[PDB]
């Protein structure tokens, strides 16, 4: 996902992450077994520096991995 | 309810028809403080048709000051009070007056039938 | 974020050393024009809403397809982002007068910008100019105020100007 | 209680009364000293408006104390309905998503996350809007910003107690009702260190977040049904956190921000802190 | 970094709303206040080395024992870096008075403050002294609002020590 | 109600810090513009009045039709409310004035005045016109800081009406 | 939800039975009355905006005060808030008159609402007071249409009565 | 939320007057304080974490107990939630005092603080006792401070008095 | 019940300690005010009748709605209810002064009005306008008697001053 300007209205330096999705991450609202998007396996986020660990913890517990970590700017 | 007839009833016969269901009624539920449940006793026809009607305005006080609470009355200025009570005001906040007394809950006061403490 | 004081710290920061008297007499100064640098915003922020409609006006009186059917700002919907979005890049412009530094207006606003417009279809040299005809008005108000003591602001005034075109820029 | 009858047999407006008993109130009538049964600590009357007046002095000139009062109307009238809660319904934001999809999810957000309260036009955030329906910001981005945004903390935490605040989260965030003591005492001592911005990211980032909801779904009341790791008083809280439909966190009402879960219900779900 | 010139844009900003008037208020309290801050950091500034010498000495009358062998404050390498650490506060906090505002002194010292000091086992307790020594110096050299603003900043680290 | 004073403790509260020399100075800025500020008040509050039956009159001038029957302007009733109305308008900006912050405009006239005026056909453009009216006739009782703040405010709703 | 069919059906599940020839009669009647039933809603959807705007005019009128510094529709925020309210309830009606059921009505709308009237210390008589001036004017509308078949439907006016007084009653 | 200057205006507001030149008077003189005022906070700010580690030392010399097995600042885990309470107080205290105004403390700090405190077993007395214990030190360092110039601030002492006593209460 | 004396009292005895000297010192200069205190008190009582009368009067030419129909104090019953209350309020207050405590009023008085006042739908805004117009006029007496010796009250006055606001506050 492409920054339309910094995402984030606290500042910080931002850090576009791209990950390849598990069905987890974003499970669908569906019967059965949840699917994680057609489009998009892999969904790519803007963080602030200071969300950057979280976000990367909570990305590796799930199945999906980093594809690549850039600067947002 | 047996005992709450007998103490503010005359001891009077009472008959099954007599008796009031209603009131009967609620304090298997609650929601009726027995104290509460004595004023809707009283606040019945049955009481103040037969027991009020007949017997004279200072009879039935005696008798309520009776039935309501062991003593019978100190001084007759007390009684008088209840007698200004008569037209002052309407006889259901008269006897409301006496079970609202503060003996009347100082002793017996919640969840406890009357008794001739005299 | 960051601002033309906050700024200068972090280059002495780096150096590892305190300010040098020269460098606070940047700041000194800085500090007199304020009451002038106030107002600038002040005269803005008080206009606002017709710094945009004017500029709207004209720029829709020069692009006349923009508002016909196939055009970006038809139909209604579009044109209210396009109004919506004129009026970011000002608040934002104001923000960085204020401060005394781009940055803050190069960061949360112009960064990306740019890809967004390309992205939808936006024609951003239409931006752009939408842009400077808003810089024009805005300089009109900013330079012709009521009630003001009489003085020079031209300093302001170009400091202003930059802002904008650095805006125009980054989108176009 | 449930209260039995609306109106008296003269016409009048019954009253519930609440106080704590004292021992002159009610005493048992044995040797020794007066004592309140104790089932009664709490104990509630039901009176007419005429001598609602006479009962309340009496009541505090003794030494009991008015717990509160309520219209019988009010009172005994059915626990809310759970129609609309016992299935929340659920929005998902798709990947391209047309103008009028968007517009579903801005609107179902607004609700959930400020719960019915209503939010004018200029309250509403035109910036965060726009990111959504560009790409660029997941819906559960947008349920951040919400969160992070004034309109939020001058409603739900600049108003009522970090108590009051935490459970209002959880509601919003997730449907479910706080479970345990131990959930407000994290939040608090999270919000003293970190800040209000870490707190509201934990909520966000929580796992229980993700695993219902997690990305593009706007959150729905997952409370009213049944939930993993959930204590059964977590669902009667939820109760008390969620009157009827029409019913809101009001910051505006008389006293406007208190505790629909009160602490001793916490407590009885867990303790151990 | 927190000024009060930052802050007032960052609550504009996330209302999504222009400056107006209520945040010009609080920025010209900002600069009228300046020229005060301005003097006690030019004084600062021009007596560093005299007030960090001060600083560490006291530290180590108040402390005996770090100067034994075995001890922190034991070899010149320590003594060093003791000096270099309380110039650094010291820099910092004429920083701040200049940005008006802790922003600088937050991002710089306190932010993960404790947990350096925990690996490396330094004492709160020495920076406070050499603060406070200090502090009593600059008692002298300032006066007034100039003064005031000066305490201030070097308190707020006291607290953000301790 | 937003004023200077209840925004920095507002933002301090938030983070869960004490309130320190960066939101201090900020308030002081508040206090200081305050004299200028109430100056400008009692001169409104004193000719409120003849600055309203002046608006009023105006809005006619500038748009006659309204006076003509089957028009909002026509009938008494609806000249009385228009009065009312814009005595209101003053009323607050006063307020704001001496409260230093926009709040009470903020939260008697602007918050729901779209829809207000929506549902009750009220023409944003005929406020203005009393407003700039007003301004012009502000523009001579006062001058100075004073009369830049008077502006300040009755601008602001100028671009919250429009 | 519910609604008329699927009500009359719960009943005869619960006595385990299959549906009446009696219930369906009520049912196929209910079918027959459809197209009126819709115009019906037609109408008020119709003329909504002008119901409300109508309704509270009348409400002002009466009760002064309400706009009056002091009084519950003072200031403008609240005013705004009352009017939603009005539209609210309305908004609800029409899709009960639909369905042919109040619970949509009294489920979504009606509950928790006095409570809540009471904690602002709105005053519920008002609201009611409101609901009804609203009632007339709706009624107005659904019984004198333009361009429609003519013919009787007291029988859905009435229904649609009755609904506002759920309403007004369950408030009040 | 409010404070001592929106409080009048919302009073005048509910008369629906403008302010009586009276009021005015109230609010002229509060601000030639400020100076004082401010100060006065300055100086809580700046011992905080004093005041704090006092207050406890002496709240613990006094009720051996809270620090013994079974009481409740034991152990370790509980006696930082209550070195925490504590300062929260306190914070808001301030709060109150700039802002001229009890409310903030109310509504954020104190409201339902008993019923918790209650619920959780905290002895609400020693709260109270802390809270109290607190106040005279905190006094203590607003009337004796360095630097400034000398007058009187009695005024203010006793307003900061009152917050610390409507905390005092209303926890107890 | 409690009042000043046994107040000090009940804290020397958690201590666990005879009255300290300085405390001692509290209540014997209290004891000198006395015959000041005292008149303080009759000077309410004497007026009382008036006080109210006067009160309403002026709470009635400002909030006519109260008295119209609909209004709150509408009609004769309500009305009667409403001077009552003012009255039993005012009661309370003299009480309290003379103990030289809030206590007693706080009780019996003040403790659970609030919410009845909601449950009603009385507008606690009005009451506690009411509270105050009587405050003033109280006042009005106490300080300006009759064959007094000439002295001053204000200590009195004012501690007067905060009785009625406890009032007003905690109803509204
Ligand atoms: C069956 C004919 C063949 C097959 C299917 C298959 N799929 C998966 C896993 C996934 N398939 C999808 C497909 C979709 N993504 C979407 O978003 C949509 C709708 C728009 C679809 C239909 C996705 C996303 C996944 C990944 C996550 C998931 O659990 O579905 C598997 C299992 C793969 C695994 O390792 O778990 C299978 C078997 N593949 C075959 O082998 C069949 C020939
Ligand atoms: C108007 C002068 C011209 C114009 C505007 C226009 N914009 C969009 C769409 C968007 N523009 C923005 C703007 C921003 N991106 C940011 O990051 C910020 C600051 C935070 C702003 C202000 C964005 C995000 C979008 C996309 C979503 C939206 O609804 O705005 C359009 C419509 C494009 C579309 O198909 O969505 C238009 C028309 N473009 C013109 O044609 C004018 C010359
Ligand atoms: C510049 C584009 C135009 C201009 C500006 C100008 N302003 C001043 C002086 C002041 N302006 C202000 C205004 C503010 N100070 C504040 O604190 C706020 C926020 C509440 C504002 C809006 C003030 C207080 C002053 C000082 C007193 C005064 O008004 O004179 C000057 C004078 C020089 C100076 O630097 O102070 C000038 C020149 N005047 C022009 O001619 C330009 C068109
Ligand atoms: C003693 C081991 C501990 C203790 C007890 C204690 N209790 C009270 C007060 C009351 N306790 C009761 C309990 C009962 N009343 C009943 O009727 C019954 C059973 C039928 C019980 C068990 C009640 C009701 C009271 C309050 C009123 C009353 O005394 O009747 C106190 C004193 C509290 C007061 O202020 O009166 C005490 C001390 N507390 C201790 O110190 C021990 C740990
Ligand atoms: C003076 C009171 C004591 C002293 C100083 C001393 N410092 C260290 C080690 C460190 N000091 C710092 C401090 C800073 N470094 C920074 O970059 C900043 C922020 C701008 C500060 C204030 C740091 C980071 C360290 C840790 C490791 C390092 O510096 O490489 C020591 C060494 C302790 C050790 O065990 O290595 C000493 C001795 N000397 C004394 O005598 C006092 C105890
Ligand atoms: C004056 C320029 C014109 C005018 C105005 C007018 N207004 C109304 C009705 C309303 N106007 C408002 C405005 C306010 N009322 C408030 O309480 C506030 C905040 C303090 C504002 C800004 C509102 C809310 C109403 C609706 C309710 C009401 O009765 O006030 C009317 C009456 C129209 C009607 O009753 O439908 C009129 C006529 N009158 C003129 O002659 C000018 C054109
Ligand atoms: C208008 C008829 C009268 C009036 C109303 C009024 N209501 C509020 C506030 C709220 N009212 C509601 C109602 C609803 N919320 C819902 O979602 C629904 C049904 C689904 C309804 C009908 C709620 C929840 C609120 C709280 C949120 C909010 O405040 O907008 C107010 C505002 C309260 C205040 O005092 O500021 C008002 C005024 N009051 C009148 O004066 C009219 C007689
Ligand atoms: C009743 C309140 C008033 C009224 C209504 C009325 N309508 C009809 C008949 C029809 N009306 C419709 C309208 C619709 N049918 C639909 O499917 C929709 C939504 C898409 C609408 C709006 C239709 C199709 C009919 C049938 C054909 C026709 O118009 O004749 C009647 C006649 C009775 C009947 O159809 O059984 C009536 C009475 N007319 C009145 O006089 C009332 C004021
Ligand atoms: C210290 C003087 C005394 C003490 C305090 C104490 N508090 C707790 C636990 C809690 N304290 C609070 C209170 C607050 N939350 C807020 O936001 C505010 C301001 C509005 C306050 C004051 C809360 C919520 C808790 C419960 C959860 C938590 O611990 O964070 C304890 C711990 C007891 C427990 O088991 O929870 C203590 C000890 N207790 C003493 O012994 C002192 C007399
Ligand atoms: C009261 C507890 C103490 C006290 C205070 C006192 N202060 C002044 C005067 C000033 N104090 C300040 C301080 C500030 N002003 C600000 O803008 C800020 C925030 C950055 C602060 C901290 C200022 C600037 C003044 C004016 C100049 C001066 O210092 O005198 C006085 C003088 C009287 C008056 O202001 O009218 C007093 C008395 N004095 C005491 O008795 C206590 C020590
Ligand atoms: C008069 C200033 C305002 C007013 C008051 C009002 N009160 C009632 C009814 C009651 N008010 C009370 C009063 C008290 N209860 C207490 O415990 C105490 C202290 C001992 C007081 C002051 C109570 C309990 C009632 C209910 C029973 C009663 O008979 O009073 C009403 C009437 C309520 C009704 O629905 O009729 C009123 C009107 N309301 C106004 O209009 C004034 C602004
Ligand atoms: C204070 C509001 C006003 C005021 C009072 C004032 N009173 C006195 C002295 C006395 N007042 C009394 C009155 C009483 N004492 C009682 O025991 C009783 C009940 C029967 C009353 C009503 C008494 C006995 C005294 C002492 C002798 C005397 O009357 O002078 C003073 C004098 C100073 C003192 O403290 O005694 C004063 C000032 N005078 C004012 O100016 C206020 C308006």
């Amino acid at each position: 996902s492409v920054l339309t300007g910094d995402n984030q209205q606290r500042g910080s330096k931002l850090f576009k992450i791209t990950i390849a999705l598990s069905p987890t991450l974003a499970h669908h609202p569906w019967p059965g077994l949840d699917t994680h998007e057609p489009s998009q396996s892999s969904y790519s986020t803007i963080v602030s520096l200071e969300r950057l660990l979280p976000e990367m913890t909570r990305i590796k517990r799930n199945g999906g991995r980093i594809l690549e970590i850039t600067e947002g700017e | 309810i047996r005992a709450a007839y007998k103490q503010l009833f005359g001891n009077t016969y009472i008959l099954e028809s007599e008796r009031v269901i209603q009131a009967e009624s609620l304090l298997r539920n609650g929601s009726i403080s027995v104290r509460e449940f004595i004023r809707i006793l009283a606040k019945s026809d049955l009481y103040k048709e037969r027991f009020f009607r007949c017997t004279s305005n200072n009879r039935f006080i005696e008798l309520n000051l009776k039935h309501l609470l062991g003593r019978a009355p100190y001084n007759q200025g007390e009684i008088a009070e209840h007698l200004d009570r008569y037209c002052q005001s309407g006889y259901d906040a008269e006897i409301d007056s006496y079970i609202d007394s503060d003996e009347y809950r100082r002793v017996f006061g919640e969840n406890t039938v009357p008794y001739f403490r005299g | 974020m960051q601002d033309a004081f906050t700024k200068a710290i972090v280059a002495a920061d780096l150096r590892g050393s305190f300010l040098s008297e020269q460098e606070l007499n940047q700041l000194t100064n800085l500090v007199k024009e304020s009451n002038k640098r106030l107002d600038a915003v002040n005269a803005i922020t008080g206009n606002a809403a017709e710094i945009i409609s004017d500029a709207a006006h004209k720029l829709f009186a020069e692009q006349t397809d923009l508002i016909r059917p196939g055009g970006n700002a038809y139909p209604n919907r579009r044109m209210a982002a396009c109004l919506r979005d004129m009026e970011i890049i000002l608040r934002y412009v104001s923000y960085a007068l204020l401060a005394g530094d781009a940055s803050v207006l190069e960061d949360r606003c112009l960064n990306g910008l740019k890809e967004t417009y390309v992205a939808l279809g936006t024609p951003t040299r239409s931006v752009a100019r939408a842009v400077q005809l808003m810089k024009e008005t805005a300089i009109g108000y900013v330079n012709s105020p009521s009630g003001v003591t009489r003085g020079d602001c031209s300093a302001l005034v170009n400091e202003a100007a930059t802002y904008f075109d650095k805006a125009a820029a980054s989108i176009a | 209680m449930n209260v039995l009858t609306t109106s008296s047999q003269r016409g009048g407006k019954l009253f519930k009364v609440t106080m704590t008993l004292s021992p002159a109130l009610s005493h048992h009538p044995w040797p020794s000293l007066d004592t309140y049964e104790p089932s009664q600590n709490s104990y509630s009357v039901v009176v007419p408006l005429d001598r609602l007046l006479a009962e309340m002095t009496y009541i505090k000139n003794k030494g009991g104390r008015v717990l509160d009062i309520s219209p019988a109307d009010l009172e005994a009238l059915g626990p809310p309905d759970i129609s609309s809660v016992a299935i929340p319904l659920k929005v998902e934001l798709w990947a391209k998503a047309d103008v009028s999809d968007v517009q579903a999810a801005i609107v179902a957000a607004y609700k959930q996350i400020f719960g019915n309260t209503y939010v004018l036009e200029s309250e509403r955030l035109t910036s965060a809007e726009s990111l959504l329906r560009n790409g660029s910001i997941s819906v559960r981005e947008f349920v951040r910003l919400l969160a992070k945004s004034e309109l939020y903390k001058e409603r739900f935490f600049f108003c009522t107690s970090n108590n009051r605040f935490t459970e209002l989260n959880f509601k919003h965030f997730l449907g479910r009702a706080p479970y345990n003591q131990s959930e407000i005492a994290a939040h608090l001592d999270r919000y003293q260190t970190f800040g209000y911005d870490a707190e509201i990211d934990s909520y966000i980032d929580s796992d229980e977040y993700i695993q219902a909801f997690g990305e593009n779904v706007v959150p729905y009341y997952r409370g009213f049904k049944s939930q993993s790791g959930q204590t059964v008083e977590s669902f009667n809280r939820m109760f008390k956190l969620y009157r009827g439909d029409a019913g809101s966190d009001t910051n505006l009402n008389l006293q406007g921000q208190k505790r629909r879960v009160d602490p001793k219900n916490l407590l009885r779900s867990g303790r151990g802190i | 970094m927190k000024t009060v010139i930052t802050e007032v844009i960052a609550s504009a900003d996330s209302q999504g709303r222009f400056l107006n008037n209520t945040e010009l208020q609080a920025a010209n309290g900002r600069f009228q206040r300046a020229t005060a801050s301005m003097e006690a950091a030019r004084a600062l500034t021009s007596n560093a080395d005299s007030l960090v010498k001060g600083a560490v000495q006291e530290v180590y009358n108040k402390f005996p024992y770090l100067t034994q062998p075995g001890q922190m404050g034991y070899g010149d390498t320590n003594q060093a870096k003791c000096a270099r650490d309380i110039s650094h506060y010291l820099r910092f906090i004429t920083y701040s008075l200049v940005a008006g505002g802790t922003g600088p002194l937050d991002d710089y010292i306190v932010a993960g403050l404790r947990e350096v000091n925990r690996t490396f086992n330094l004492s709160p307790s020495w920076y406070i002294e050499a603060l406070k020594h200090i502090k009593g110096k600059v008692g002298s050299q300032l006066s007034g609002q100039p003064l005031t603003e000066a305490n201030a900043y070097i308190d707020y680290c006291i607290n953000a020590l301790s």
